[PDB]
C-alpha cells in the first residue's frame, strides 16, 4: 500500500579526501515476493552520479527523464552539468509534481569538475534537499544505514579505505531489512576515474 | 476515546560476554516531543545477580519489574531462599506477560546475567511473552541504529580477512568488558545523534560473579 | 517464517528458517521455530511466536502429567488434540498460530498434525506453513518420495527452506535440521543461509540467474 | 472511559537548596468557558506534603478526599502518627501512582495530571509526577501541561542539574516560579492570574501563599501594533 | 487474475497462459487466448482487470503495427517494452488506470537472442531468464530457480514448464482450465497444441 | 474584438528579402551609437545619452540595462522596444533558467532566449 | 475573540480584544483586530483569520477603486462589497465580520455580517466567541444617541466581561473611535479594565 | 524546528537552530533555515521543508524582477503581501509556516506567516516545534529599546531553548542580523554547543575485508576522437 | 433551560424558565424545573429531564431517610448526595443540578454541580443553555446580603435576558424563595418579564 | 466451504463430499474426509468455518455414540436430525456461532427408508430427495431436479452424481479435488473408493 515501500531497497552516499562513493543494493520486489537481483539504482549522467530508491517504476521513470534534461543541457550549454545543478534540477523536477508527486529517495553524488570539491546531495520525494558534508542515506533501511554511517564513517577517507567503510554500512543496513539485498553495487569516484563494484553478499 | 497506552522513548541494550554481561540503557524520559526527565533510572538490579529493563511505555514497564522483583522475593520464601537462576527467571517473565496477552503491557523487556556454568546470559522478550537468549540484543527507539552495528562490530558480519576475499570470515574472538563497554557507549553515542528521543545519560550495569557494578556517562542534552 | 514437516520412511523431517520481522524490521536472525516439546515431540513455531511458544511448552507439561497419569508415552493424535482443543476454547480472542505436532510412536508410527489457532486439526504426509510456503511446496512436490534416505530427506527439507529463504523477504536467517525417529527427535544442525546460498548454488548448479 | 468536563490547568514545580516549591492557577475551565474562579488545586497533606493536581476536576475532588481519607486512617491506632509513623511524601505519592495505574488498567482513569511535592524525614526534598497512564517520573523541575512546554524551560536555567540544586536559593527558586506563571498567564488561553504557591522547607516547613497575582505584566509595546502588515 | 508464464531459453522465449475467464461464480470460457502478437517476433501475454487487459493489449498491438509499417521495421523486444512501460507509467497516474500485468517475449533478429520482459500495471519493467504475474511465481519460481539454466533447448523448457504447471495444478485453489503456450524465436511466433 | 490578426505581417518578397526585418535595421541604423568591447579581465558596453529635451531628467532613462548580476545590455534603435525587451529579457533569465537549475543563466543562452523572443515577433501572427 | 461596533451620538466606535488562539495556546497576545479598509470605514474580524485577512484586503482594494472612479464610498456600499464576498463563497469562508463607519450624510452605521454572508444593519453589533456571554449585559445596558464617554465605557465595560469569561478573548482592548473630526485609537490594558 | 524574529533599535535580527529530521530520525545535523527573499528580507521557515524553500525563491524571484522593473529596493510588506497571496490561495495545503524579517527604504520590519494565509506583526516571535520553549525565553526577557548586541543575545537564548527542550530542534544556533543603513550580517553557526565527543574506537577496516565479485573501470568521459 | 440560585440576607431565592423542548418543539411550556427533595433544600434541574428526575427522587428518598435516624439534613448534606450520584454514574448521566438550602445555622447556601459531578459551593450560581447569555449581566449586577425584592429583581432581569436570546428557554419565570419564615412560590408572567 | 452433495434413492443415501482443505494461498490437503458416522446407519457430512465444521461432528458424534450405549438402541435418522437441528438452534443466538452446514444421510430400520436431512448453520432442517449446501445446489440441482427418480437404484444414484460432479468441475472456478462418496443403506456406511 506505502509505495515507498513496495519494492524496496536503499542508497547511501559519502564523501572522502578528494572522492565520493555512492552506494546501492540490487533488488526489486512485490513486497514480500523477490522479483529482480539485478535491479540497480545508480544512474549517471556525465560524471555526476544519482541513486534513486522508492518506487520502482518512478525509479525508472526519473533515471529517463534526467537523462534526457542533462542531455539537452549539454547541447545548450555545450558542457556537461555540474552536481550542484543537477541537484537544483532534482529538486525542481521533484517539487513541479507537489501534489502528485515520484514516490522516491534520490541521491546525488559526484565531483565538480571545475573546483574539484566533493559534493552528495538527498532529498524527499517532492524536493527538499540535504545538503550534508559526510553522508546521505535513502531507502527501507535509512534507519539501519544511519546507525552504521553514523559510527562508522570518520571525514578524509582515502577512496580505498572510504570504500571499505561504504559497503560495510550498506551490506549491515541491509542485512536486517527484508526488502533490500540481494546483491549491491559501489562506486568510488575520483575526479577522473571511477571504479564500480559488485559485492558479494547473502542472498535472502 | 482514552489510549491506556503511551511512549516514553528511550533505548535499551544487552550485551552477553563469555563471563560477564552489561544491560545499558540511556535515562531520557519522553511524550511526544518535551522531555520527561533527564534522568529516570530504566535499568534495574532485581536481586540474584539480575538486571532487568522494560523499555517502551514506562507505566507498564515500571509495573512488570516491580511485579518480576515480587517474583524473585516469593521465590525464596516459597523455595528455602534458593537462588532464581536467570534462565528461570526468564521463563517466570514469560508467564508474567503472557498473563495480560489480551491487554499486554507494552514493552520491549530485556533481562541479563550469568547462567548455571557462570556464563553471560541476556535474554529479549516482545510484550506478550515470548522470549529467547542471545548474545547481543538492543531495545526501544533507536534498535533499528544500534542492531546492525553490532552484527558489524561484535560478531563480525559482512567482515572477511583480507587478501583472501570473501573465502575466510573474520574470527569470532572474545571481547573483554572493556571492549564491550566501548562498543556500548559508540552505539548510544551515535544513536543520539540521529535519534531525537535518545540522549542526556547513559546507564549501564555490568554483572560478573562479584556482583552487580554501575557506570553512567553523560550523552548529548539537545 | 517458512516451517515443513514431512512423514517418509525413516521417520520424519522438520526443517525450519531462523527469521523474525516487526514489518520491514528483522528483528532476530536466530529465532528457535522449532519448540521441542519433549525428547519425542517437536512443534512447529508461525503466526505468533509467543503463542506457539507458550501454548507448546504447555502442552509438554500436559504430555508429561499424562503420561505419569498412564504409565505409557502420550500419542501425537491425543498430544495435537489437547493443543487444538484448547485454541479452540480462545477462538476469537486473537490467538494466532500454525503449527505441526510431530511425533512417532509404536501404534501411529510417524505422524504430523497441522494445528491451527482456528480450531484445525489436520492429519498429514507434508506440510508447509508460513510467508514462504509456497516456495518450499514446489521443492518438496518435486521431489519427495516416501522411499528417502534419512540423507536425501535431511537435504530435501533443507533445500525447501533455502529455495524460501532466497525468494521470500521475510525467510531466512539460518536453518534449523530435525530428524524424528521412535526413540525420539535427532537434531542435524545450524545451516546459516548466507554460506548455505552459495555452497548449495556450486554443487547443485541451481540459481544461475544468481551471480557468484 | 470518559472525557474531562470543568478542568484546571498547568502544575509547576521545582527543587530548591533546602525544598521544593509547587504552584498552580484557581481556575476551573469548562472548555472555553472560564467557569470557576476560586478553585484551589494545591492540596497539602500534613505539614510535608503538598499535592498539586491538573486536568479533570470533579476527579481531583476525588483525590482530595482520599487523602483526607489517608490522613484519618494512618492515625488509627497509631501513637507516632504525628511523629516517625507520619505520611511522608514518598507513601502519599506510590498511593496515588497505584491508584492511577489501577484505574487507566480497568479502563477508567482520573483524568489528572499530578506532581507530588514535599521533604522527607531525613530532609530529602520529595518532587515525583504521576498523571492518568500511571507514568511517573522525577525531575529537578516539573510542570503539567502547557507549564511543561513553557515553564520547564524557564525553570531548568535556574536548576539544569541535579548539581544546581544546592546552589539554588529559596529566593531564586521562587521568582523564578513565580515569572514562569506570568509566562503562562500571556501564553496559555486556559489559565488565570489568580494563583497559589506552596513552599516546602526541611527547617521553616510548609507555607502555604494563597490569592497572589500575576503582576508587572508588559503590554505597554501593544499601542505601536497596528493593522496585520500594511496598515499605519 | 491467473496465470501468465515466462520463460527464456537459448534460442527462444517461451510464454504460458491459462484458458479460463472466470465472471465471479461461473467459468464462462476454457480456451481463451491472453496474448497478441505485437510483430512478426514479438508476443506479449497479458492478465488484469476484466476488459482492461485485451483494451491495453489491442492498443498496443495498433501501435507497434502502425510503427512497423511507416517505417518498414520491425522494433526490437528491448525498444517495444520501453513504448509498452512508459504507456503503463502514464496510465497509473491517470483518471483511470489500466490494471494490466504483461510479459513480452520476443525474438531480437539483429542479436541473434530471446528477451523475455516483465512489466506490471505500475511500469515496473525488469528482463528476466524467466517471470510471472500475480501468485503464479510463488508457487513455480522455486522450481525455476532450481532446475533453470541459460543453454536449455525449447524442448528442455517445455518440460520445466510442465512441472511449473503441474505444480500450479496441485497448490492453486483455482481451477485456470490449463494454458496454453506459445513459442517465439527467429523464426517467429507459435503455438503449442498439445500441452 | 478578438485580435484577428493571426497572420504574418512580415514575409518574403520576390527577391527573397524579408522587408520588414529590412526596414527594422532601417531603424536600428537611425539610432543612437551604442557600442562593445572585450578585454581579457572584463568587458565593457557604452552608449551616448541623448536627452530629448534638457528639462528631462536623463539619470531617469536607462539605456544601459543590468539583466542579470553577470549580465548587461545596451541598444540602438527604438527605446521603447528595449525597454520591454529588457522586461521579458529579466523574466525569462528567471523562469527559464533560475528556477529550474537555482543560478543565473550564461550569457550565451540569455542572448538565446532574447533571440527567441526576437524571432517569433518575426514570424508571429 | 470579542469583537463590537456600536453607534451613537457623533458617529461610531469600534472595539475588540487582543487574543488570537491556536487551540489552547495564545499564538498572538497583541493582535489588531480592527481594520481599516477605507479612510473612516473600519471592519472588526472574526473567524478565520486567513479568511477575514484575505477578504478585508480585497474590500479594501475594491473600496480604493471605487474612490478613484465615484468618490468616498458609503458604509453600506462596503458592507455590500464585503457580503458579496461572503455569500458567493459562503462554502470556502469562516468569516464573521462587522462593518462599521462614518459618512456626514448617515453619520454613524453598524452592519453585521455573520457566517451565511447576510447582512444586517444594527444600531450595534457584537461578534466573535465571546460575544455569547454578554448579550444580556450590552441588550441591558445600550442606549442610542449616547455620548463618546458613555459609549467608551459600555464597550470596555461589555469586551471586559467577554474577556472574563471567554478563554479564546483576552489582552489589551483596542478602540477606533469614528467621527467627523476623524480617526481616534485607543488601547486599554488589564490593570485598567480587570477592576471594572 | 525552533526560529525566533526579534526587532532591535536600529533593525531586527532572525534566528533558528540547525536540525532538520525525518520524523524520530535526524536527517540533517547542520541545516540551514536562514533563507534570503532579498539582500536585506530574510525569513526562517517551519514545517514543510520543501514548501518553505519553494516559496520563498519563488516570492524572492519574483520579489527581484519587481526590484529591477520599479527601479526601487524591495519592501518586506511586498514579501509578505506575496507569500500570504500564493499561500492563502492553495488553502494550507502548501505547509509554510515563516518567520519573515527585513530593512528597507521605509524602515525596519518583522512578521510571521501561517500556510493558510494569515499574518502577524510583532516585535518578537517564534515559529516551530520549539516555539513554546523560545516564547517563554521572549517573554521573561523582552524589553522595548533593546540593542543589536542584546537582541542577538536574546533570539540565541530563545534558540537555545528550544534545542535543549524540544526534541525536534538541536545542533547549533544560526542568526541574520538586518540593521538599517547596513549590509545585512548572516552568522551561520553562530553558537556551536553539540560537537560530538570523539568516539572511544576507530572504525577504519583492513584493506580486503569487503568481498568483492567484480571490478571495472565506469566511463564517464564522453566519445573519444581517433 | 435558564436556572438559578441566589443567596441573599434573608436566605435564598431559586429560578428557572418553563420551557422544556424536544428539538424545535416545546414539549411543555409550563414546566417546573424547581424540585424539592426537603422542606428547605430545593434543586434546579437541567440536561436530561429523565436523568435528573430520576437522581432528585433519590435523593428525596436519601434525604427522607437520613431525616428519620439523624434529623434535619444540612445544604452541604444534601448536595454531597446529588454529587455522589452524579459524580459515580458520569458515563450514563446529563445532568447539571444546582442545589439551594436554608439552615438557620448556615442560612442560605447555593451549591452548583455541573456535568462532571464536582461541586462547587457559590454566593450564586447559574446553569442551562441560557446562563451563557447572563454570565456578564450576573457578573455585573450581582451584589452580596441583598434584599428579598431585590434578589427577586435581579432574578427575574436576570431570567428575563436568557429567556430573550436562548430559543431553548422561556414560558413563565417561577421562583422558589427559601428563608426561616417558610417557602413561598413566585410566578411571573411573560407581559411582566419581557417589557423589563 | 466445499461440496456436500446428498442423494437419496430407493434403498439408500449417497453422500458426495469435496476432498480439498484450503488455507487461503495453498490447497495444504487433497483427500481430506468431510464426514463423521453417528452410528451405524447414520453419516453426516459438513462444511462450514475452519475448526468449527470438526468440532461441532465430533461433539455431535459423541452425544449420539453416549445415547447409543445408555440406551444399547440406534436412534432413528430423524431423531438424530432433530437433535442435530436443536444443537444449531441454540448455537446461532449464542455468544460465538458455530458456523457449520450438515447433510444427514441415514437407514430408518424401523421403516426401511432410507433418509436425507439438509440442515444450515441456523438450523434449517429439510429433508429431501437430494440437498446440497453451499453453492453446489446452483450448478446441481437442474441436472437432479430433471434426471431424479424416487425408485433409482445406488448405482443408477452415483451416475447422476458423476454428472453432478462433471458439471460442478467444469463451470466451478474453485478447484475442490474431487470427491469422496459413501453409501447409507440398510448393511450399514461403506465408502466407493474409485470415484
Ligand atoms: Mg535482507
Ligand atoms: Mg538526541
Ligand atoms: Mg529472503
Ligand atoms: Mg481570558
Amino acid at each position: 500500500s506505502d509505495p515507498s515501500s513496495i519494492n524496496g531497497g536503499i542508497v547511501v552516499a559519502m564523501t572522502g579526501k578528494d572522492c565520493v562513493a555512492i552506494a546501492c543494493d540490487l533488488r526489486l520486489g512485490s513486497q514480500s515476493l523477490g522479483v529482480s537481483n539485478k535491479f540497480e539504482k545508480i544512474f549517471h549522467y556525465g560524471h555526476v552520479f544519482l541513486g534513486i530508491t522508492g518506487l520502482a517504476t518512478d525509479v525508472t521513470t526519473l533515471n529517463e527523464m534526467f537523462r534526457y534534461k542533462t542531455n539537452l543541457y549539454k547541447l545548450k550549454e555545450e558542457r556537461a552539468i555540474e552536481p550542484e545543478t543537477f541537484t537544483q534540477l532534482v529538486s525542481s523536477s521533484l517539487y513541479e509534481r507537489r501534489f502528485g508527486p515520484y514516490f522516491v529517495g534520490p541521491v546525488v553524488a559526484g565531483i565538480n569538475s571545475k573546483s574539484g570539491k566533493p559534493f552528495i546531495a538527498g532529498f524527499d520525494l517532492i524536493g527538499c534537499i540535504d545538503e550534508a558534508k559526510d553522508f546521505i542515506v535513502s531507502g527501507t533501511a535509512s534507519d539501519q544505514l544511519f546507525g552504521m554511517c553514523e559510527s562508522l564513517y570518520e571525514p578524509n577517507l582515502e577512496p580505498e579505505d572510504l570504500f571499505e567503510t561504504i559497503s560495510q554500512a550498506l551490506l549491515n543496513a541491509a542485512d536486517r531489512d527484508a526488502l533490500s539485498g540481494w546483491g549491491a553495487v559501489v562506486y568510488i569516484i575520483k575526479k577522473d576515474e571511477v571504479v564500480k563494484r559488485y559485492l558479494k553478499m547473502r542472498q535472502d | 476515546q482514552f489510549n491506556p497506552y503511551g511512549d516514553n522513548g528511550g533505548t535499551i541494550l544487552g550485551i552477553a560476554g563469555e563471563d560477564f554481561a552489561v544491560l545499558a540503557g540511556d535515562t531520557r524520559n519522553i511524550t511526544d516531543y518535551s522531555i520527561n526527565s533527564r534522568y529516570e533510572p530504566k535499568v534495574f538490579d532485581c536481586g540474584d545477580n539480575i538486571v532487568m529493563s522494560a523499555n517502551g511505555f514506562a507505566a507498564d514497564g515500571d509495573a512488570l519489574v516491580k511485579r518480576f522483583k515480587n517474583s524473585v522475593k516469593w521465590y525464596h520464601f516459597d523455595h528455602n531462599d534458593k537462588k532464581l537462576s536467570i534462565n528461570s527467571a526468564a521463563r517466570n517473565i514469560q508467564h508474567l506477560l503472557y498473563g495480560k496477552r489480551f491487554f499486554p503491557y507494552y514493552v520491549h523487556t530485556i533481562i541479563a546475567g550469568l547462567d548455571e556454568d557462570g556464563k553471560g546470559a541476556v535474554y529479549s522478550f516482545d510484550p506478550v511473552g515470548s522470549y529467547e537468549r542471545e548474545q547481543c540484543r538492543a531495545g526501544g527507539a533507536a534498535a533499528s541504529l544500534i542492531m546492525p552495528f553490532l552484527d558489524n562490530q561484535v560478531n563480525f558480519k559482512n567482515q572477511y580477512e583480507p587478501g583472501t576475499n570473501g573465502k575466510v570470515k573474520k574470527p569470532l574472538k572474545y571481547l573483554s568488558v572493556e571492549e564491550v563497554i566501548k562498543l556500548v557507549r559508540d552505539s548510544f553515542t551515535s544513536a543520539t545523534e540521529r535519534h531525537i528521543q535518545v540522549g542526556d545519560g547513559l546507564e549501564i550495569l555490568i554483572v560478573t560473579k562479584d556482583g552487580v557494578r554501575k557506570e553512567f556517562y553523560e550523552l548529548k542534552r539537545d | 517464517t517458512t516451517t515443513l514437516a514431512f512423514r517418509f520412511q525413516g521417520g520424519i523431517i522438520v526443517a525450519v528458517d531462523s527469521r523474525a520481522t516487526a514489518g520491514n524490521w528483522v528483528a532476530s536472525q536466530t529465532v528457535k521455530a522449532v519448540i521441542e516439546i519433549n525428547p519425542f515431540l517437536l512443534g512447529t513455531m508461525a503466526g505468533g511466536a509467543a503463542d506457539c511458544q507458550f501454548w507448546e511448552t504447555w502442552l509438554g507439561s500436559q504430555c508429561r502429567l499424562h503420561e505419569l497419569r498412564e504409565k505409557e508415552r502420550i500419542s501425537v493424535a491425543a498430544a495435537s488434540k489437547i493443543l487444538s482443543n484448547l485454541v479452540y476454547q480462545y477462538k476469537g480472542a486473537g490467538l494466532s498460530m500454525g503449527t505441526m505436532i510431530c511425533g512417532y510412536t509404536r501404534k501411529e508410527g510417524p505422524t504430523i498434525y497441522y494445528v491451527d489457532s482456528d480450531g484445525t486439526r489436520l492429519k498429514g504426509d507434508i506440510f508447509c506453513v508460513g510467508s514462504g510456503q509456497t516456495f518450499a511446496y514446489g521443492v518438496l512436490d518435486s521431489n519427495y518420495k516416501w522411499d528417502l534416505s534419512v540423507e536425501d530427506a535431511l537435504y530435501l527439507g533443507k533445500r525447501s527452506i533455502l529455495a524460501a529463504a532466497h525468494r521470500d523477504a521475510y525467510s531466512g536467517g539460518s536453518v534449523n535440521l530435525y530428524h524424528v525417529t521412535e526413540d525420539g527427535w535427532i537434531y542435524h544442525g545450524n545451516h546459516d543461509v548466507g554460506e548455505l546460498f552459495w555452497k548449495v548454488k556450486e554443487e547443485e548448479g541451481s540459481f544461475n540467474n544468481v551471480i557468484g | 472511559t470518559q472525557q474531562p468536563i470543568v478542568t484546571g490547568t498547568s502544575v509547576i514545580s521545582m527543587k530548591y537548596d533546602n525544598g521544593v516549591i509547587i504552584a498552580a492557577d484557581n481556575l476551573g475551565s469548562y472548555g472555553s468557558l472560564l467557569r470557576f474562579n476560586g478553585v484551589e488545586r494545591l492540596i497539602p497533606v500534613g505539614d510535608n506534603t503538598v499535592v498539586g493536581i491538573s486536568g479533570d476536576i470533579s476527579d481531583m475532588q476525588h483525590i482530595e478526599r482520599l487523602l483526607k481519607d489517608l490522613v484519618t486512617e494512618n492515625a488509627y491506632d497509631n501513637p507516632l502518627a504525628d511523629a516517625e509513623e507520619a505520611l511522608e511524601p514518598s507513601y502519599i505519592f506510590e498511593y496515588l501512582a497505584t491508584v492511577m495505574y489501577q484505574r487507566r488498567s480497568k479502563m477508567n482513569p482520573l483524568w489528572n495530571a499530578i506532581i507530588v511535592a514535599g521533604v522527607q524525614s531525613n530532609g530529602d526534598q520529595f518532587l515525583r509526577y504521576v498523571n492518568l497512564l500511571g507514568v511517573t517520573y522525577s525531575s529537578p523541575t516539573l510542570a503539567t501541561g502547557f507549564g511543561a512546554h513553557m515553564a520547564n524551560p524557564l525553570l531548568r536555567k535556574v536548576v539544569d542539574r541535579e548539581s544546581d540544586i544546592p546552589k539554588t536559593t529559596v529566593q531564586v527558586a521562587e521568582e523564578a516560579i513565580v515569572n514562569a506563571m506570568r509566562v503562562l498567564y500571556y501564553r496559555d488561553a486556559r489559565s488565570s492570574r489568580n494563583f497559589s504557591l506552596a513552599i516546602i522547607d526541611k527547617n521553616t516547613g510548609l507555607t502555604f501563599k494563597k490569592n497572589l497575582q500575576v503582576e508587572n505584566m508588559k503590554w505597554d509595546f501593544a499601542k505601536d501594533i497596528k493593522g496585520y502588515g500594511t496598515q499605519k | 487474475m491467473d496465470i501468465i508464464l515466462g520463460i527464456r531459453v537459448q534460442d527462444s522465449v517461451i510464454l504460458a497462459s491459462s484458458k479460463a475467464v472466470t465472471r465471479g461464480i461461473s467459468v464462462l470460457k476454457d480456451s481463451d487466448d491472453k496474448t497478441r502478437q505485437l510483430s512478426p517476433h514479438t508476443l506479449m501475454s497479458f492478465a488484469g482487470e476484466a476488459g482492461d487487459t485485451v483494451q491495453f493489449a489491442e492498443y498496443i498491438q495498433a501501435n507497434i503495427q502502425l510503427y512497423s509499417i511507416r517505417e518498414d521495421y520491425e522494433l526490437s523486444p528491448q525498444a517495444v517494452s520501453s513504448f509498452v512501460r512508459q504507456e503503463l507509467a502514464k496510465s497509473i497516474r491517470s483518471r483511470r488506470p489500466y490494471q494490466v500485468n504483461v510479459l513480452i517475449g520476443g525474438y531480437d533478429k539483429k542479436k541473434n537472442k530471446p528477451e523475455l520482459y516483465q512489466i506490471d500495471y505500475l511500469g515496473t519493467k525488469v528482463e528476466l531468464p524467466y517471470g510471472a504475474h500475480g501468485y503464479s511465481g510463488f508457487y513455480t519460481f522455486s522450481l525455476l530457480d532450481h532446475h533453470y539454466r541459460p543453454d536449455m533447448t525449447t524442448e528442455e523448457g517445455l518440460d520445466l514448464l510442465k512441472l511449473c504447471v503441474q505444480e500450479l495444478e496441485k497448490r492453486m485453489p483455482m481451477d485456470f482450465k490449463g494454458v496454453i503456450v506459445k513459442i517465439v524465436d527467429k523464426d517467429g511466433i507459435r503455438q503449442v497444441d498439445d500441452f | 474584438m478578438t485580435d484577428r490578426y493571426s497572420f504574418s505581417l512580415t514575409t518574403f518578397s520576390p527577391s527573397g528579402k524579408l522587408g520588414q526585418i529590412d526596414y527594422a535595421l532601417t531603424a536600428v541604423k537611425q539610432g543612437v551609437t551604442s557600442l562593445g568591447i572585450k578585454a581579457t579581465n572584463g568587458v565593457v558596453i557604452a552608449t551616448e545619452k541623448k536627452s530629448s529635451s534638457p528639462l528631462a531628467m536623463s539619470e531617469t532613462l536607462s539605456k544601459v540595462s543590468l539583466l542579470t548580476p553577470d549580465i548587461g545590455a545596451v541598444y540602438s534603435g527604438m527605446g521603447p522596444d528595449y525597454r520591454v525587451l529588457v522586461d521579458k529579457s529579466r523574466k525569462v533569465a528567471h523562469t527559464s533558467y533560475k528556477r529550474i537549475y537555482g543560478e543565473y543563466p550564461p550569457t550565451k543562452l540569455l542572448v538565446s532566449e532574447v533571440a527567441k523572443i526576437m524571432q517569433e515577433a518575426t514570424q508571429s501572427g | 475573540t470579542s469583537i463590537m461596533a456600536v453607534t451613537f451620538k457623533d458617529g461610531v466606535i469600534l472595539g475588540a480584544d487582543s487574543r488570537t488562539t491556536t487551540g489552547a495556546y495564545i499564538a498572538n497576545r497583541v493582535t489588531d483586530k480592527l481594520t481599516r479598509v477605507h479612510d473612516k470605514i473600519w471592519c472588526c474580524r472574526s473567524g478565520s483569520a486567513a479568511d477575514t485577512q484575505a477578504i478585508a484586503d480585497i474590500v479594501q482594494y475594491h473600496l480604493e477603486l471605487y474612490t478613484s472612479q465615484y468618490g468616498t464610498p458609503s458604509t453600506e456600499t462596503a458592507a455590500s462589497v464585503f457580503k458579496e464576498l461572503c455569500y458567493e463563497n459562503k462554502d470556502n469562508l469562516t468569516a464573521g465580520i462587522i462593518v462599521a463607519g462614518y459618512d456626514d450624510k448617515n453619520k454613524g452605521e453598524v452592519y453585521t455580517i455573520p457566517l451565511g454572508g447576510s447582512v444586517h444593519k444594527l444600531p450595534y453589533a457584537i461578534a466573535g466567541s465571546g460575544s455569547t456571554f454578554i448579550y444580556g449585559y450590552c441588550d441591558k445596558n445600550f442606549r442610542e444617541n449616547m455620548s463618546k464617554e458613555e459609549t467608551v465605557d459600555f464597550i470596555k465595560h461589555s469586551l471586559s466581561q467577554a474577556i472574563k469569561w471567554d478563554g479564546s478573548s483576552g489582552g489589551v482592548i483596542r478602540m477606533v473611535v469614528l467621527t467627523a473630526a476623524g480617526v481616534e485609537r485607543l488601547i486599554f490594558y488589564p490593570d485598567e479594565y480587570e477592576q471594572l | 524546528t525552533t526560529i525566533v524574529g526579534v526587532k532591535f533599535n536600529n533593525g531586527v535580527v532572525i534566528a533558528a537552530d540547525t536540525r532538520s529530521t525525518q520524523g524520530p530520525i535526524v536527517a540533517d545535523k547542520n541545516c540551514a533555515k536562514l533563507h534570503r527573499i532579498s539582500p536585506k528580507i530574510w525569513c526562517a521557515g517551519a514545517g514543510t521543508a520543501a514548501d518553505t524553500e519553494a516559496v520563498t525563491q519563488l516570492i524572492g524571484s519574483n520579489i527581484e524582477l519587481h526590484s529591477l522593473y520599479t527601479s526601487r529596493e524591495p519592501r518586506v510588506v511586498s514579501a509578505l503581501q506575496m507569500l500570504k497571496q500564493h499561500l492563502f490561495k492553495y488553502q494550507g495545503h502548501i505547509g509554510a509556516y515563516l518567520i519573515v524579517a527585513g530593512v528597507d527604504p521605509t524602515g525596519s520590519h518583522l512578521f510571521s506567516i501561517h500556510a493558510h494565509g494569515s499574518t502577524d506583526v510583532g516585535y518578537y516571535l517564534s515559529l516551530g516545534s520549539g516555539s513554546l520553549a523560545a516564547m517563554a525565553v521572549l517573554e521573561s526577557h523582552w524589553k522595548q529599546d533593546l540593542t543589536k548586541e542584546e537582541a542577538i543575545k536574546l533570539a540565541s537564548d530563545a534558540i537555545q531553548a528550544g534545542i535543549w527542550n524540544d526534541l525536534g530542534s538541536g545542533s547549533n544556533v544560526d542568526v541574520c542580523v538586518m540593521e538599517i543603513g547596513k549590509d545585512a550580517e548572516y552568522l551561520r553557526n553562530y553558537l556551536t554547543p553539540n560537537v560530538r565527543e570523539e568516539k572511544q574506537k576507530s572504525y577504519k577496516f583492513p584493506r580486503g575485508t569487503t568481498a568483492v565479485l567484480k571490478e571495472s573501470i565506469v566511463n564517464i568521459c564522453d566519445i573519444q576522437e581517433e
